[PDB]
């Protein structure tokens, strides 16, 4: 049972977390679908918070730097083949994926296979896992945040730090 | 064990130049130009081993091994005449009660181990076979 | 492969072969000699050609003499 | 008891001259006698290798701290002569009142066999040899002014040569250090740190707020030196302080308050050049050194004496651990306690690294007044630096083999790191050389290309500026951010730190002193091609360090020893396979590399920096500005550069530069004697040597030392040794007689 | 945690078991490339692998040659991809004569005469058709502007 | 009986699977580290230990490395692709420095060095005066 057996994304602040019970009856496979999807949707969400900060910045030196330092407009700016390529060659990745995730004894999550060499006996792995996933679900808050400041408030830079 | 194995190779000796096949062959019997790697569920090197689902590494997997048992047979065989000519001196000098060359060997190896027998002088053989 | 020779004005002191780095040499039996030995080339199909045999031999002119020649694998020392 | 403590054995070895008789003392078999010729020559080879005269590393050690104290000595004796030299046989007083017209000199020869024309006419009612070392901009600095003190610094460096002699006397014969003593590294780091850096900064500091800074402010108004105060009167008379600085006046009762905004009188982040003499202003060299003396001195409290508070290295190294590296960084504590080899390593290659960068800082940042303006000053003082730097960095890499044969032990390196890259060596080199010929193919490539496109009368396809270009889009960029950085990036700052970054051009008498240097093309090739000779150099050295103990070919080379000629002519041939001969070809690509870097330096500056600019806006460069379209072709090198610029040595006959002209003669002399070292071998030298003895003992008389010819080590040696100088020499006075024509 | 192994958990050869050498990535980007493939055919193997190096050999060519200015550069460009495909496949003729010999039996084993024929065949055709499709692709870029 | 080894990228190729293969037994009293030829550092066994190589000579160098350890019972043998293997050192079970009745003279010529012959009197004989 994925909640008898899971270790990596139960921490000190909360413990277990299913307020709503989310994950009562679901089996192994919709489980593992869940991890995978936690995983990556964090995973992107660190490397777009990443992104915007630099924009915002202002060290976005492409183009000449031509592009606006508002992300949300560059992406407007953007030509579409630049946007194509993008989608397509994520979408390559994907497919690369989906190879892995057949070979047996895939772990949910693990493109690298580290499962060759460690498991999660190793305190040390399954702490640096959780400092992953913890940070991406930060940064999945924070992404949905930053984007309502930009949208909405009409900012795209900080607002709580810049302050000194 | 052939012990000629390595001597029946396709080397052959120059005339001048050439130390020769020496004393235990000077080449491979086998010729090391074989192909390389090849797709998955094949093999290349006659009886190479497969690649499995790593083709491309597959000459990392050794099928070449030493076996502790028969590591013991190939030392025995290849100093055979050795232990003869060893053997045949301890019988020349007058063995005490001796019996058969054969036997004495199994006697003098039973003891001193089969090593010890072979770097053992006659005179010590002798002494240890005073009984 | 390589040739090495001995000539008698060997004096058995058992240098050379306590210096081949591939087990070339041993010594034999003699009688020509006070040492009562003399050394021997077996196994030749071994010789790199390093030649410190003969750096180790004490005779005016060296007792062990080593001229290279035909190449194979084993006397280019190659791993590969 | 102490952790920490001294102890030294009193009266460890007799003075006495009976061993000075014996030569090869040293050593237990070249003590037995010379018996051929060799011995004459490993006496000498083996005089400092103490490791192999002595099995203690006790021993070894006391030796090492009194030989230290030997080359003090030398240096200061060296540094002193200089100071009388500038005391009794220079110009100085006359160039420190007119310090634009008169030219420095401080070497003068005496009136024998013509070569008085040696002597130049300098300036200053004085002639003699133009030197370039920069001690007449460096003494104003410090605010000399007279030569009665140059007179009394001469004599005082004289008294430090002796105390350190005696040093190394009183610590090898009377009071020998014990290893115990030796083997604190946490104590040594605190004390240099903290005392040598901390205290030494501090106290320069001192030196240039009280003494230097206000002599310069009056210089540099106009005051006539004559005119201007003693040292001493400044540090007594506050008031004569505050006049030039006015915050004196309000004492240190600032600094023990927290108010240390009232020092910005004498503390500034001003930046830039001062426009008079075209050099760093004092002031922020003071604040400097203020700060970095703060930094030290903290910094010397980091590890553990006899108080407990403290680090411990051991601890620190041995925690840094990872799951791709194994045991980490356990073992290294030992073997840089324990091997003198290996701290040299470190310790050489770091200093030579320094001195690059020294080079590099000091030519963009000019450092004195009035040096910028003199161009051999500037180049003489890039070229040394760079060659010093060169050379130890090579050396770092010797040691370092050095200690894989000598002091490396298995049993204490498992699973370390230096055990892990001894175990994947063959995927290190085998990279690096694909690096290697990726970079030489595509950056030597380039100028082929452009040769063989503009001999082919096709000029638009060069890679050029006008046609495919090769824009360093990077660095430009970083140019920009520090351009900008001042007000922004640096608020308190007010200018660059550099001009070459941008600017205005900075002229010092009706000189260029510093001016924006503009990256394109030309540049981009160039900078690569330094990538590709430095990546090779460590390859070299590399592979030597790694391969020291072992190798496919050799298994056992480590019983060879460090510095063997070959195992054989077996194996297809085994000849130049020890370390040592890794460093022997690692010096000629050194070499390679710090020529062309050199060569850059010079044709940039003097065609996009240096020169002359009107009153008004009209900036001429020596060369012209050649160095965009020409130095794109290897043509162009040879033609715009070393054919054009080698005018002044071939025609220097007749005139105070003679000597520039002869030396660059005899340089090519000694550079192509070498090559008879290089390219022959022992075999026919000794038997050539066999036939001349024949004569010698025909006539009934030869040497009992039997004549013997150079060991193949040796000759590869002396053979390297004069190559080197002679292609440095060469450069040397090419670059010298140019530069003194130009400035 | 140690990320390097022995390779094939043997202590003596002469290679390691890295992230690099093996990761889930490499193994599956290796396993199902034209060359290792399971089920490919000799010259099925030789297409899809001519096809992929002609697509990207035409750029080089005709962007940089000596008539890129002209305005039949991208023509120019094609006949030297064409002509580097003929060398190229010169090379895997005289190959496959060295390596395998003369006559062969085991037959759908890539490493033997015959199918190192087909894959040489199968490469040309690739590559040469592969070089036009770009010069058609080429003839008219796309902005993909709405 | 494999010495512990973390594995290097200096051990044998393709030759030892297709051309021919080297290997070194012997025994020891002590768990110790020693310096493998191709690279690293390595622990023995309490007992019988096995090691391939691909050259003879490198296992010959650990011999004498062994040697320092006081271990003088290592055996050397060679294993050709098809499984032959050939006992190669202590040949006759007596190293060769010592001499062991019972060994033939081999490439012995019974005359000084130069009393060989001249390189002219042999020519267009196919054979060298080292061997004449
Ligand atoms: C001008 C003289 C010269 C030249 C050209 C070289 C060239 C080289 N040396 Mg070398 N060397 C020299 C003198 C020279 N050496 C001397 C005097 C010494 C004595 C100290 C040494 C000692 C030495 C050592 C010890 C080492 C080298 C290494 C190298 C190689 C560096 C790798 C590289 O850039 O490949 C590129 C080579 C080129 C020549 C670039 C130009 C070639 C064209 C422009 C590129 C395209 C050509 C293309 C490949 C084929 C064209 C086809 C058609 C022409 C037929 C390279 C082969 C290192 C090495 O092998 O490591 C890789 C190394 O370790 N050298
Ligand atoms: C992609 C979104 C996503 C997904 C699929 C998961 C999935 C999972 N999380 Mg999780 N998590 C997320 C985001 C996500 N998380 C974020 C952003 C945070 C920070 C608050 C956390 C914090 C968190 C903790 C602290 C723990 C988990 C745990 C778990 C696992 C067991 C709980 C469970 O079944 O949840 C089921 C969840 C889903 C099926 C999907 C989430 C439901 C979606 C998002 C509805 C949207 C609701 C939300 C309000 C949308 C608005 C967001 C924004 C606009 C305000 C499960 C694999 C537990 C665990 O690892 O145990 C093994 C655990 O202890 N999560
Ligand atoms: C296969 C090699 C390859 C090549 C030749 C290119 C070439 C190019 N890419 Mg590209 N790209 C690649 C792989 C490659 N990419 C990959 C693997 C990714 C990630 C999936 C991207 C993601 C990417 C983005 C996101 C953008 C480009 C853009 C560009 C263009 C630079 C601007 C321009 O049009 O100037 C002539 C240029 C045509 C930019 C572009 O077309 O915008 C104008 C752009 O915005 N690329
Ligand atoms: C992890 C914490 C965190 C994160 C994610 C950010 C993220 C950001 N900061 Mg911020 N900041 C932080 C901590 C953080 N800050 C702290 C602790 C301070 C006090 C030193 C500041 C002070 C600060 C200033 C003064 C500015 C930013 C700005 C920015 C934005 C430009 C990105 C950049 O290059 O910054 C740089 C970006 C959204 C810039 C901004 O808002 O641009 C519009 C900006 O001007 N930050
Ligand atoms: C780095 C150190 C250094 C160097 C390179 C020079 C170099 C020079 N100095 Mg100078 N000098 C120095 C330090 C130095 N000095 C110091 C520290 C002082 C202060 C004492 C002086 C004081 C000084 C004066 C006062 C004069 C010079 C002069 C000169 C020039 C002529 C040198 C000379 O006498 O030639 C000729 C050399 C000799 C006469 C010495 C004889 C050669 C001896 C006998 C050989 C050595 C014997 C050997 C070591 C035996 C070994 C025994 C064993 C116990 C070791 C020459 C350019 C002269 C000059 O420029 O005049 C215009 C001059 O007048 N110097
Ligand atoms: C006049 C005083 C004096 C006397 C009589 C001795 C006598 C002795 N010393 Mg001693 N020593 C002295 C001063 C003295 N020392 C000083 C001042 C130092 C500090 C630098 C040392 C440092 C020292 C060390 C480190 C060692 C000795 C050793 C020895 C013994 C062997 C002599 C030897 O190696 O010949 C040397 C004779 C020479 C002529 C060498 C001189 C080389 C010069 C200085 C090079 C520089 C010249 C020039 C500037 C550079 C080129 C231009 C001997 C008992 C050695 C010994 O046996 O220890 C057990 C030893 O290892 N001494
Ligand atoms: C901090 C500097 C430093 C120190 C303390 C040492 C110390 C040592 N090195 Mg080392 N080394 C250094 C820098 C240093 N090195 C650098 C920078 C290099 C690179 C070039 C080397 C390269 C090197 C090698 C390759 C070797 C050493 C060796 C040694 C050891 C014995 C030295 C010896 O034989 O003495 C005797 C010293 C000499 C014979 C030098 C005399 C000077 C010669 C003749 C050149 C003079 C040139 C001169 C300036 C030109 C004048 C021109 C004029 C005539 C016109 C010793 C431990 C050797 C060893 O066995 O280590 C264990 C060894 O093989 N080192
Ligand atoms: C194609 C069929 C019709 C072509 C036609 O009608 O010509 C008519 C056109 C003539 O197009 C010409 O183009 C030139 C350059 O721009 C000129 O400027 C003119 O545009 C024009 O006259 O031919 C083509 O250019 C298109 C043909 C492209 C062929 C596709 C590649 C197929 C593979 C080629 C390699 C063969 C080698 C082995 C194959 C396996
Ligand atoms: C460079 C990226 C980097 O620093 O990775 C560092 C990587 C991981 O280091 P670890 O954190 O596991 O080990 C930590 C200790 O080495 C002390 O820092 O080490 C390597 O394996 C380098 C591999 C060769 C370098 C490839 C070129
Ligand atoms: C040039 C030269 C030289 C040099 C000289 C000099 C360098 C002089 C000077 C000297 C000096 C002039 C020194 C000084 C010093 C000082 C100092 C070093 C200071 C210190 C300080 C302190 C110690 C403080 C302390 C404290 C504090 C911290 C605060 C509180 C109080 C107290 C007191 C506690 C010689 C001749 C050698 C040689 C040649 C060259
Ligand atoms: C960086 C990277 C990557 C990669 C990339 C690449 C490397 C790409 C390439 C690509 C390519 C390189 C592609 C190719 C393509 C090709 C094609 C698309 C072709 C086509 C052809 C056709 C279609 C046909 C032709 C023909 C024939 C066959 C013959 C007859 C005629 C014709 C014409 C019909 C990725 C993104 C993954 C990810 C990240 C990393």
């Amino acid at each position: 049972a994925w909640r008898d057996e899971v270790v990596v994304g139960i921490t000190a602040p909360v413990g277990f977390f299913d307020p709503l019970g989310l994950s009562k009856g679901k089996d192994d496979a919709t489980m593992a679908y869940y991890r995978e999807a936690e995983l990556k949707n964090g995973r992107v969400a660190m490397a777009a918070c990443l992104g915007w900060y630099l924009n915002a910045g202002g060290v976005h030196p492409a183009f000449n730097s031509e592009l606006s330092n508002d992300p949300l407009k560059a992406m407007v700016e953007l030509p579409a083949v630049g946007w194509l390529q993008f989608v397509l060659g994520c979408g390559a990745i994907e497919w690369l994926g989906q190879q892995i995730k057949e070979r047996p004894g895939y772990v949910p999550g693990d493109l690298l296979g580290a499962s060759y060499w460690v498991d999660n006996s190793d305190e040390g792995w399954v702490m640096y896992q959780n400092k992953e996933l913890n940070n991406g679900r930060l940064a999945m808050l924070a992404i949905v945040g930053m984007v309502y400041q930009d949208v909405f408030v009409g900012d795209y830079g900080d607002m709580m730090y810049k302050q000194l | 064990v052939d012990l000629d194995y390595g001597m029946k190779n396709s080397y052959v000796p120059a005339t001048g130049g050439d130390g020769g096949q020496g004393q235990f062959g000077a080449q491979s019997p086998n010729d090391w130009r074989v192909a390389g790697t090849s797709p998955v569920g094949e093999t290349s090197y006659a009886g190479a081993a497969d690649g499995g689902e790593e083709p491309w590494f597959a000459e990392a997997i050794s099928t070449v091994s030493l076996d502790l048992q028969k590591a013991d047979e190939t030392l025995k065989a290849f100093t055979k005449d050795a232990a003869a000519f060893k053997i045949e001196e301890f019988a020349a000098e007058k063995p005490y009660g001796f019996t058969s060359s054969d036997a004495a060997m199994e006697e003098l190896v039973g003891k001193l181990g089969y090593s010890k027998f072979l770097e053992m002088s006659t005179k010590q053989l002798m002494k240890t076979w005073g009984t | 492969s390589h040739t090495v020779k001995i000539y008698d004005t060997c004096i058995g002191c058992t240098q050379c072969v306590r210096a081949c780095p591939t087990d070339v040499l041993e010594m034999v039996p003699w009688d020509g000699c006070k040492s009562g030995q003399i050394a021997s080339s077996p196994r030749v199909e071994d010789c790199v050609g390093c030649k410190r045999c003969e750096t180790a031999c004490p005779t005016d002119f060296l007792s062990v003499r080593v001229y290279l020649g035909a190449e194979t694998t084993r006397s280019l020392g190659l791993a590969y | 008891s102490k952790n920490v403590q001294v102890f030294v054995e009193k009266d460890a070895v007799e003075t006495s001259f009976a061993k000075w008789a014996q030569p090869g003392h040293f050593s237990r078999t070249l003590a037995k006698g010379p018996k051929t010729t060799t011995w004459i020559w490993n006496l000498h080879a083996d005089a400092h290798d103490f490791d192999s005269q002595t099995s203690s590393l006790e021993e070894v050690s006391r030796k090492i701290f009194s030989a230290h104290f030997g080359q003090l000595a030398i240096i200061f004796l060296w540094i002193s002569g200089m100071h009388f030299h500038g005391a009794y046989f220079s110009n100085y007083s006359a160039w420190l009142t007119d310090p634009i017209s008169i030219k420095q000199s401080s070497q003068v020869v005496w009136p024998i066999v013509g070569q008085e024309i040696l002597n130049a006419d300098v300036g200053g009612n004085f002639q003699g040899i133009q030197t370039t070392s920069g001690w007449f901009q460096m003494w104003r600095a410090e605010g000399i002014t007279s030569e009665v003190e140059l007179y009394w610094t001469a004599i005082g460096g004289l008294a430090m040569s002796a105390i350190m002699l005696f040093a190394g006397w009183f610590h090898y014969h009377k009071a020998a250090p014990k290893l115990e003593w030796f083997q604190n590294a946490e104590s040594m780091m605190n004390h240099h740190l903290a005392g040598l850096l901390g205290l030494g900064c501090l106290s320069w500091s001192g030196h240039q707020i009280h003494i230097a800074l206000p002599i310069n402010k009056l210089l540099d108004a106009g005051v006539s030196p004559q005119e201007i105060p003693l040292p001493h009167e400044f540090l007594i008379n506050r008031d004569l302080m505050a006049q030039l600085y006015p915050s004196f006046s309000k004492g240190l009762a600032p600094f023990f308050g927290g108010n240390w905004g009232e020092y910005s009188d004498f503390l500034t982040f001003k930046g830039g050049l001062n426009p008079v003499t075209g050099g760093l202003w004092l002031s922020d060299i003071a604040h400097h050194h203020l700060a970095l003396s703060v930094l030290f001195i903290i910094a010397g409290h980091m590890y553990r004496t006899n108080w407990g508070i403290g680090h411990n290295m051991k601890e620190i190294l041995e925690a840094h651990k990872g799951p791709f590296t194994g045991e980490g960084h356990k073992g290294l504590y030992e073997i840089l306690t324990t091997s003198w080899h290996a701290q040299l390593a470190i310790n050489l290659a770091m200093m030579g690294s320094l001195s690059i960068i020294v080079a590099h800082h000091m030519y963009a940042m000019p450092p004195y007044p009035y040096l910028a303006t003199d161009y051999a000053t500037q180049l003489s003082l890039f070229t040394h630096h760079m060659w010093i730097g060169g050379f130890c960095v090579v050396g770092g890499a010797a040691h370092g083999a050095i200690f894989m044969v000598r002091d490396y032990t298995p049993a204490n390196n498992y699973n370390n790191l230096l055990d892990r890259v001894l175990r994947h060596r063959d995927a290190i080199i085998s990279h690096l050389n694909w690096v290697c010929i990726f970079l030489g193919c595509h950056a030597f490539g380039f100028y082929i290309h452009n040769d063989t496109m503009r001999a082919l009368g096709r000029p638009q396809d060069m890679f050029s500026d006008k046609a495919i270009q090769l824009q360093p889009i990077f660095a430009q960029w970083i140019q920009n951010i520090h351009l900008l950085a001042p007000g922004t990036t640096a608020p308190n700052a007010l200018a660059t730190t550099s001009y070459a970054f941008g600017g205005d051009v900075i002229e010092v008498g009706g000189k260029i002193a510093m001016m924006p240097i503009k990256l394109g093309t030309a540049d981009f090739m160039v900078h690569h091609i330094h990538a590709f000779t430095i990546h090779v150099t460590v390859l070299i050295l590399l592979k030597g360090v790694l391969y020291a103990r072992s190798s496919k070919l050799i298994p056992d080379k480590a019983n060879l020893g460090f510095r063997f000629p070959c195992d054989g002519p077996g194996r297809g041939g085994t000849c130049q396979s020890s370390s040592w001969d890794h460093v022997f070809l690692g010096l000629f690509w050194m070499y390679n590399s710090i020529s062309v870097v050199i060569f850059h330096f010079s044709w940039k500056m003097q065609s996009d920096v240096w020169g002359t600019i009107t009153p008004d806006g009209a900036i001429s460069h020596i060369t012209g500005g050649n160095f965009a379209q020409s130095s794109i072709t290897i043509n162009g090198w040879l033609r715009d550069f070393l054919w054009s610029q080698a005018s002044q040595v071939i025609q220097s006959y007749g005139s105070a530069s003679s000597a520039y002209g002869l030396i660059f003669l005899g340089a090519h002399f000694i550079w192509a004697f070498s090559l008879m070292f290089l390219f022959s071998g022992r075999g026919y030298w000794q038997e050539l040597i066999e036939s001349i003895v024949w004569a010698h003992n025909k006539l009934n008389f030869a040497p009992t030392i039997q004549p013997r010819a150079l060991s193949i080590t040796q000759g590869r040696a002396v053979g390297l040794a004069h190559y080197l100088l002679g292609g440095i020499g060469t450069t040397w006075a090419f670059f010298l007689a140019r530069a003194i024509s130009i400035t | 945690a140690n990320f390097i192994k022995p390779y094939n958990d043997d202590p003596f050869v002469g290679h390691l078991a890295t992230p690099i050498t093996s990761s889930s990535l490499t193994r599956a980007l290796l396993k199902n490339l034209p060359a290792y493939r399971f089920g490919l055919t000799p010259l099925l193997r030789g297409l899809e692998i001519g096809l992929a190096h002609g697509y990207f050999l035409i750029g080089p060519f005709a962007q940089l040659g000596p008539l890129r200015n002209s305005d039949i550069g991208l023509l120019a460009g094609f006949l030297s991809t064409i002509g580097l495909i003929l060398i190229l496949t010169l090379g895997l003729t005289i190959y496959g004569a060295a390596a395998f010999g003369q006559e062969k039996s085991n037959g759908s084993e890539l490493q033997t005469k015959k199918s190192w024929d087909q894959f040489k065949g199968g490469f040309f055709v690739g590559a040469c058709g592969s070089a036009g499709f770009a010069f058609i692709c080429l003839s008219s870029i796309p902005t993909f502007a709405l | 009986p494999f010495p512990t080894f973390g594995g290097s990228t200096g051990g044998w190729l393709r030759a030892a699977e297709v051309e021919e293969k080297y290997a070194i037994t012997w025994t020891s009293t002590k768990e110790q580290i020693f310096e493998m030829p191709t690279g690293g550092a390595a622990i023995m066994r309490n007992g019988e230990n096995l090691l391939y190589l691909a050259r003879k000579e490198q296992c010959l160098a650990l011999s004498t490395q062994l040697r320092t350890f006081k271990i003088n019972d290592y055996k050397i043998y060679r294993i050709f692709p098809s499984g032959e293997v050939q006992y190669l050192h202590p040949k006759d079970g007596v190293f060769p420095e010592k001499v062991n009745p019972g060994r033939t003279s081999v490439n012995s010529r019974g005359f000084s060095i130069g009393k060989n012959p001249n390189p002219a009197s042999i020519k267009f004989s196919g054979i060298t005066t080292y061997e004449s």
